[PDB]
RNA sequence: GGAAUACUGCCAGCUGGGACUGAGGACUGCGACGUAAGUCAAGGAUGCUGGCAUAAUGGUUAUAUGCCGCCCGUCUUGAAA
RNA sequence: AAGCUCGUAUCAGUUUUAUGAAUGUAAGAAUGAAGAGCUUUUAGUGGGCCAUUUUUGGUAAGC
RNA sequence: GCCCUGAAAAUGGAUGGCGCUCAAGCGUGUUACCUAUACUCUACCGUCAGGGUUGAUAUGAUGCCCUGACGAGUAGGCAGGCGUGGAGGUCAGUGACGAAGCCUAGACCGUAAGGUCGGGUCGAACGGCCUCUAGUGCAGAUCUUGGUGGUAGUAGCAAGCGAAACCACAGCCAAGGGAACGGGCUUGGCAGAAUCAGCGGGG
């Protein structure tokens, strides 16, 4: 699993990313279950994620977003020209998704504002833990980790 | 608040009582506990009478005299109890059990001055009604304390000489509660009430 | 009287008894 | 100067381990080298060892409380190089310069406007 | 300004903070009774008159009541009590910041006292006990927990 | 030099996305059906 | 805390098998997802299926019909323990379907050490007429004009030092 | 560089015709005296003897 | 006449700690009568003075002071966090600290 | 039959209280507001005021309290020894 | 460590589909990485113990 | 399910202590709070990577910048410095108006190696910079020599005179500290300066 976490770019703990979901990845998320908390984002959260913790890879260099022209330049190749254009490509898993995702630098997320809820972080959510698929609930979490 | 909070065991639970009496010194709080002997506990008698002797045996080998000294007198019984949750040994500690004082009975100068209790620790109010519960007095005695009586007797005295007191007071008030009553209802008053008083 | 402290040789000599009960059940 | 507020980072002296117990072992810092040593392994409670993070803010480095860089002046020619940097350097008269010579370095520095870090050196009234 | 810079100091960046006028907390409406929390006149009841150009408040006791002159004071070092007086009879526009420079009491300053005070006393005399209320000192009494307290 | 964040600071939330002026004159979060 | 979830599932429609059987069950859970997770677990105990082989058709909450009325609740419960599993029935006088199963779960913990993973709730039903009530501690309140006291009332103090010496009448 | 750094030198040197400002308002009843450590004996070990 | 008190009388409990490692920068203060975090919010950011006599006279008064701010709450009891200029001495654990009423929000 | 109201979720809704921070150093940039002139919360703090020279303040050492801290080196062995 | 070619489509403790008797070969499959390969040489290294998971032999057990 | 029984001795004894009983115990649920060198953010240090910068920049292009990431470490590798004796060169260097050395409850600097200054003692030579060179940097080696302690005014001479062996450091119990390891640790019991005479008691 350690290998796999690296392939998602989930390096340090409390780091977060998006993933295109097919047959392939839905088997990966199975492997990394005990190590992650994954779920289905709203339009809203992304929007909150990207204006505050949204950063851009440019040759290397984690660049802060904070002006559209940046994305207009580096991603104008793929018909993305604003930040909301970027968001549009994340939420609706678009034809240039692999690129817009990869252009976004894997989110840095402060431990949750209110705490995790549970006493014990490492059980499957379903039995009063944190790890694995928490579907819609993820949005309550990420917004405390924003 | 108050500089000295003369407490009063009379129906408390050696533990609990303690604890709090404890914290309170640690947080700089001159206490003073009275009627130790009327302190209580939990459980039958023929227990505390164990959970003790055992304690008794203890003592030192090669030299019995140098070791866990088994105090009898209530006061102390309860002391311990407490000097047991206060890092005693360290300035801040000593600096406490410095602030403490635990008499059996209720000798002057405290006789003459209001006492009080510590909810969060009365038999009545914690022990599931009707359950075995020991009462120092016996429990001391049973194992050395030679006075239960003196206290006792040289007690009854106090109670007396007081109640007596009381009266004189109850008599007094009454008068007030009467004056105020009558000279109550005239303007001035009224007004107050409006505000509330 | 008996004690209620678990000495660590026992506290971990329980785990190493419990592990032996795991491999016993399988066979 | 309207200098930045000078952060000192670590004000205590970096003493050597055990320089307190033995009179032979000295207060001059030396790394510990035995692999059974706790200092070398930085266990809790044990003495702080000099690492590179304690390094001072490059803007404020060398700057003394006055907010001047120290600078040693031997004679009255050497002083007059700071003719242009009175706001930045402080003429430390050097320790061996005599009495009779000093009184002359003080004449100029007062006139030029150089803040001497060590006046009243050897000198009386 | 004529003297060319003998030393090389770099000039500041063009700083972007305009000074905006201070917005006072709701409770302060000119002609309010206040408690002073700090100063020579800590613990006094004192009347609010005018907010100022230096973000302070101009206040008098008045002086004939509790011995508080015409004074400036800071916004935070005051508790605003609900009791409001009539203040509209008072001319206050004479005093601004410059009224308070120093480069034994000035005979000019004492003349402005009595103009204000006599134009004020009148309005305090309307309400019962207020002349007495002002002359007294505010304090906390045992059992006054000031998170509970209403002012 | 410093990361001004949208969400808070309106002014940056107008440099990113000019639409949000239009999103606020129509209320848009508060929409009736 | 609990909510009741009406769930239906149908093992994804294959070729020549269009629209299968649809399995309706009312699940008490804390959230929609625990609910779903529980749903498949019960599916694996009724017959041979898996979570990937089927699909959650429709999962909808159910609110209690009249939650200003006091009903009596006859509950069937299968539960596992140290031994092999065994069927049960208890009774609960309550307000709501949901608060009933809730208060049952506390009792199932308190008496039999069994946790939420173990317990299947079989069927909860209101009992309309009395005399169908088979348990004494329920029948105990089904008497005309039940007037009783709560003696020995603990008054919880905030302050540590009380001067009155507290009396407990009611 | 020069064009300016000269203007600069010029100034500081001119604003050091402020020696006259030290030398008119002189008349200072102080003047530095050297302490030679021979003297700081003959005038320390001879008092102990006088006393 | 009896009172000149314009402050709330709290006690200095500890340094914020763990089981093991105390940081002496964060002094824990109990205040009088305050029971909740809610009641405490009021006191947040008022100036505290710890006051004490010393041996020697300094400015015509034997009576020295330290100053500091309530910064945030601590647990539920209303125990509150507090930072001073120079830290408070530890030898003063369980001593009285005068908590004031400026700066007002009220 | 008719409303509500909780619960879940949203707001590029409004209005407060507290702590920490102020990096950088002529101007360029992206903007916003204004009819324009301009102004601004827009590529990182400015403004006002108070305290001093028998200062202000800062330090050294001796202890005190709280909390932490097994005796350094070498040599084995799987580390403790 | 230096040199040479590249700077890439060079690969990966990863999943998938495809094709045979947990496991082999391919992808115009996914995700991740601008850190790869070819010369030439140059230090240090040959300690086990514990736990996990498959078994293999095991009687009072342990193992 | 909980409870008693469901055997274990022998220096006093441990849910860690005190203590706890509608718990401070057991089962479960809900919230609130406490805190790590973990995570977030800002500053700072350094390193790496990417760059800007000349008809020359209001500072040595071996400068002065801009952006971003990163920071455990033994053997081992690579690099930048700090110090000592002597050599060449230089500062028309310092210096009896006190060189060097030595102290110092003194000041400043530098992450540090170290460098600087004041005060005191002192008495004749010495320092920075650029390069050279080497008998060049100490905590240990039952190190070598020299000097001095405790032991001790003790054993001792078959009131005076007067050693040596030895010496990391101290020496209270009880329990726990997994590894025939308890002496410093954890939890307790406790503990009042100062000293003489026994046992033949343990290590």
């Amino acid at each position: 699993p350690r290998k796999v976490l690296q392939l998602l770019r989930l390096t340090r703990i409390n780091s977060g990313t998006f993933v295109k979901v097919t047959k392939a990845t839905l088997e990966l998320l199975k492997l990394i279950e005990p190590y992650v908390a994954y779920g289905y984002p709203s339009y809203s959260t992304i929007r909150q994620l990207v204006y505050k913790r949204g950063f851009g890879k440019i040759n290397k260099q984690r660049v802060p977003l904070s002006d559209n022209a940046i994305i207009e330049a580096n991603l104008g190749k793929y018909g993305i020209l604003s930040i909301d254009d970027l968001i549009h490509e994340i939420i609706t898993v678009g034809p240039h998704f692999k690129q817009a995702n990869n252009f976004l630098w894997p989110f840095k997320l402060s431990n949750p504002s209110g705490g995790w809820g549970v006493p014990r972080k490492f059980k499957h959510f379903i039995q009063g833990g944190s790890f694995g698929n928490r579907e819609e609930f993820i949005n309550k979490l990420v917004k405390s980790m924003n | 608040v108050e500089p000295v909070v003369v407490i009063d065991g009379k129906g408390h639970l050696v533990g609990r009582l303690a604890s709090v009496v404890a914290k309170q010194l640690l947080n700089g709080q001159k206490i003073v506990v009275v009627r130790a002997e009327e302190l209580n506990i939990s459980g039958e008698f023929f227990r505390n009478k164990l959970k003790y002797h055992d304690f008794l045996r203890k003592a030192t080998a090669f030299n019995k005299t140098r070791g866990p000294f088994h105090f009898r007198a209530p006061s102390r019984i309860f002391y311990k109890a407490l000097r047991g949750m206060v890092s005693h040994k360290t300035a801040r500690g000593k600096a406490a059990l410095e602030r403490l004082k635990v008499f059996e009975g209720i000798p002057p100068p405290y006789d003459k001055k209001k006492r009080v209790v510590v909810p969060q620790a009365l038999r009545v109010l914690r022990l599931k009604p009707g359950r075995k519960y020991t009462t120092l007095g016996k429990l001391s005695t049973s194992v050395g304390w030679k006075y239960e009586d003196v206290v006792a007797k040289l007690e009854a005295k106090r109670k007396v000489s007081s109640a007596e007191y009381y009266a004189k007071k109850r008599a007094f008030t009454k008068k007030v509660a009467s004056a105020n009553a009558t000279a109550a209802e005239s303007d001035v008053a009224k007004q107050l009430a409006a505000l509330g008083y | 009287r008996q004690s209620r402290r678990t000495s660590t040789k026992l506290k971990e000599g329980i785990k190493k008894k419990a592990s032996a009960h795991r491999k016993k059940e399988k066979k | 100067l309207p200098h930045p507020k000078i952060v000192k980072k670590h004000t205590k002296k970096f003493k050597r381990h055990h320089s307190d117990r033995y009179h032979r072992v000295a207060e001059n810092w030396r790394k510990q080298k035995g692999i059974d040593s706790v200092v070398r392994r930085r266990f809790r409670g044990n003495i702080s060892q000099p690492k590179i993070g304690y390094g001072s803010n490059k803007k404020t480095k060398f700057l003394s409380p006055s907010g001047h860089k120290t600078f040693l002046v031997a004679n009255v020619k050497d002083l007059e190089t700071l003719t242009m940097h009175t706001k930045t350097y402080a003429a430390e008269i050097a320790h061996n310069i005599s009495a009779k010579n000093r009184v002359v370095i003080l004449a100029r520095a007062k006139a030029l406007g150089i803040k001497v870090t060590n006046p009243k050196g050897r000198l009386a009234l | 300004p004529k003297w060319y810079p003998s030393e090389d100091v770099a000039a500041l960046k063009k700083t972007r903070k305009a000074a905006r006028p201070q917005k006072l907390r709701a409770s302060l409406v000119p002609g309010t009774v206040l408690i002073l929390l700090a100063g020579r006149f800590r613990g006094k009841r004192v009347v609010y008159l005018k907010h100022l150009e230096d973000n302070t408040l101009l206040i008098s006791g008045p002086f004939k009541v509790n011995g508080v002159p015409l004074r400036r004071v800071n916004a935070r070092y005051v508790i605003a009590t609900s009791t409001k007086v009539s203040v509209e009879g008072v001319n206050v526009e004479k005093f601004n910041v410059e009224y308070f420079a120093k480069e034994e009491i000035k005979a000019e300053r004492v003349e402005d006292q009595k103009v204000v005070d006599k134009a004020l006393i009148a309005e305090i005399k309307k309400t019962p006990l207020l002349k007495q209320y002002l002359s007294a000192s505010f304090s906390l009494k045992n059992g006054d927990k000031p998170h509970m307290l209403k002012f | 030099v410093l990361k001004k964040n949208p969400l808070k600071n309106k002014q940056v939330l107008l440099r990113l996305n000019p639409y949000a002026k239009v999103f606020a004159a129509e209320k848009l979060g508060s929409k009736k059906a | 805390h609990f909510k009741e979830y009406q769930v239906i599932g149908r093992r994804l429609p294959t070729e020549s098998v269009p629209e299968p059987k649809l399995f309706r069950m009312r699940i008490f859970a804390s959230n929609e997802v625990i609910a779903k997770s529980r749903y498949w677990y019960f599916l694996q105990k009724l017959h041979k299926v898996k979570k990937a082989s089927g699909e959650i058709v429709s999962i909808n909450q159910i609110n209690e019909a009249h939650p200003t009325k006091v009903k009596n609740f006859g509950v069937w419960v299968r539960y596992d323990s140290r031994s092999g599993t065994h069927n049960m029935y208890k009774e609960i006088r309550d307000v709501s379907r949901v608060a009933a199963v809730e208060t049952l779960y506390q009792d199932m913990a308190a008496r039999h050490r069994a946790r939420f993973r173990s317990i299947h709730i079989l069927k909860v039903a209101e009992i309309e007429k009395t005399a169908d009530v088979k348990r004494q501690y329920v029948k105990q309140f089904l008497t005309k004009d039940l007037k009783f006291p709560l003696p020995h009332r603990v008054q919880k103090s905030t302050k540590t030092f009380s001067y009155k010496r507290p009396s407990t009448f009611y | 560089f020069f064009r300016h750094k000269c203007k600069q030198r010029f100034t500081k040197l001119t604003q050091v015709m402020i020696t006259e400002r030290r030398l008119a308002l002189r008349e200072e009843e102080r003047h530095y005296v050297g302490v030679a450590p021979k003297v700081k004996r003959r005038e320390q070990n001879r008092e102990r003897k006088a006393l | 006449a009896e009172s000149h008190r314009l402050y709330v009388k709290g006690k200095h409990l500890s340094y914020q700690r763990s089981k093991r490692v105390n940081n002496p920068n964060v002094s824990l203060i109990k205040i009088e009568g305050v029971a909740t975090p809610q009641d405490a919010q009021f006191y947040l950011g008022k100036r505290i003075a710890y006051v004490y006599r010393a041996s020697k006279e300094v400015r015509g008064s034997k009576i020295r002071v330290m100053w500091g701010k309530v910064t945030r709450t601590h647990g539920n009891s209303g125990v509150v966090r507090a930072t001073f200029r120079n830290n408070l001495p530890a030898k003063t654990f369980g001593a009285s600290v005068r908590i004031f009423l400026y700066p007002s929000n009220i």
